[PDB]
């Protein structure tokens, strides 16, 4: 693996929600996705954008024949659905805390299956969504998926902050709880 | 600036 | 999440596989319906194989187009080679050196014990070696490690933490070994 490097081109299409989905990974990181709401190629960092270039249009015209691809062979399966994997969720800062100092919360959820999940950012209980970025579902080997969302903050000694996850695996919505320790 | 190539979706066995 | 209703999910993933730069290259396009692989091109087979009963009409049919087949028996040059390229320079090449710090994981008193924290945060890529010493001698010994953690920003980050009984005088240092410096990273911590 030391000599090794993975690119994968992976995309999907999910019923009845209609959703697609294209991107590109290496050794397990996202390049870039296409919005297919904006039709437009998406780089996970600025500078990436700046070497090279994708026509999102090909990736619109793949994710029309992965929908009917998705059709003919629900149909050939007897209409066989999905079954839910729950996910994981875990909750980390992205550098040593330092109180009144800008950080960045991360909420990591993996090893789940459909890709559809609905994230909330809680501060003291109640949601909150300034600042906050978020990453399409990534693929794994075993084809469940993850996901990365972020919230930026100001640490302090009175603010708890908490992860909410809802998926259909689970028997009710995911609390992950992040506090300073002083 | 170079361009990444598209893997082309095929279409499936049926209908 | 309210909908019950059924879902079904089909994944189509182009994987490029590269073996010492672009010296060996492997294609592997897979068909993934809900959770199961169902048809397979393999540049080391060179032709589509069903992996499993729900994907035999498509690897028959998708073995009968010869145009299709000879297009992707050259995708490991037309695909994975030029891909690798365009994005070679910010992936492969990317360096984003750590940024290392040492601090107490509680503020336990002295000759108690105590996890002696070495965060190394926000470097690229992956591949580190983090190493503690108490007075210049190398400690193994009490080294727990959260392992290598994903940011999903091109990042990476990992805690070392060192199990000690601090006394009086004693010096610990942290060194990190990683691709985006010559010579190592080292923070010292006084007890």
């Amino acid at each position: 693996i030391k000599e090794e490097h993975v690119i994968i081109q992976a995309e999907f299409y999910l019923n009845p929600d209609q959703s697609g989905e294209f991107m590109f990974d290496f050794d397990g990181d996202e390049i870039f996705h296409v919005d297919m709401a904006k039709k437009e190629t998406v780089w996970r960092l600025e500078e990436f954008g700046r070497f090279a270039s994708f026509e999102a249009q090909g990736a619109l015209a793949n994710i029309a024949v992965d929908k009917a691809n998705l059709e003919i062979m629900t149909k050939r399966s007897n209409y066989t659905p999905i079954t839910n994997v729950p996910p994981e969720v875990t909750v980390l800062t992205n550098s040593p805390v330092e109180l009144r100092e800008p950080n960045v919360l991360i909420c990591f959820i993996d090893k789940f299956t459909p890709p559809v999940v609905n994230v909330t950012w809680l501060r003291n209980g109640k949601p909150v969504t300034t600042g906050v970025s978020e990453t399409v579902f990534l693929p794994r080997e075993d084809h469940l998926f993850r996901k990365f969302h972020y919230l930026p903050f100001l640490p302090s000694t009175e603010d708890v902050y908490d992860c909410r996850v809802e998926h259909w695996g689970l028997d009710e919505p995911l609390l992950k709880h992040w506090e300073f320790d002083a | 600036l170079s361009y990444y190539k598209l893997g082309a979706s095929q279409r499936v066995a049926g209908d | 999440m309210g909908d019950t209703r059924p879902r079904f999910l089909w994944q189509l993933k182009f994987e490029c596989h590269f073996f010492n730069g672009t010296e060996r290259v492997r294609l592997l396009e897979r068909c993934i319906y809900n959770q199961e692989e169902s048809v397979r091109f393999d540049s080391d087979v060179g032709e589509y194989r069903a992996v499993t009963e729900l994907g035999r009409p498509d690897a028959e049919y998708w073995n009968s187009q010869k145009d299709l087949l000879e297009q992707r028996r050259a995708a490991v040059d037309t695909y994975c080679r030029h891909n690798y390229g365009v994005g070679e320079s910010f992936t492969v090449q990317r360096r984003v050196e750590p940024k290392v710090t040492v601090y107490p994981s509680k503020t336990q008193p002295l000759q108690h014990h105590n996890l002696l924290v070495c965060s190394v945060s926000g470097f690229y890529p992956g591949s580190i070696e983090v190493r503690w010493f108490r007075n210049g001698q190398e400690e193994k010994a009490g080294v727990v490690s959260t392992g290598l953690i994903q940011n999903g920003d091109w990042t990476f980050q990992t805690l070392v933490m060192l199990e000690t009984v601090p006394r009086s005088g004693e010096v610990y240092t942290c060194q990190v070994e990683h691709p985006s410096v010559t010579s190592p990273l080292t923070v010292e911590w006084r007890a």
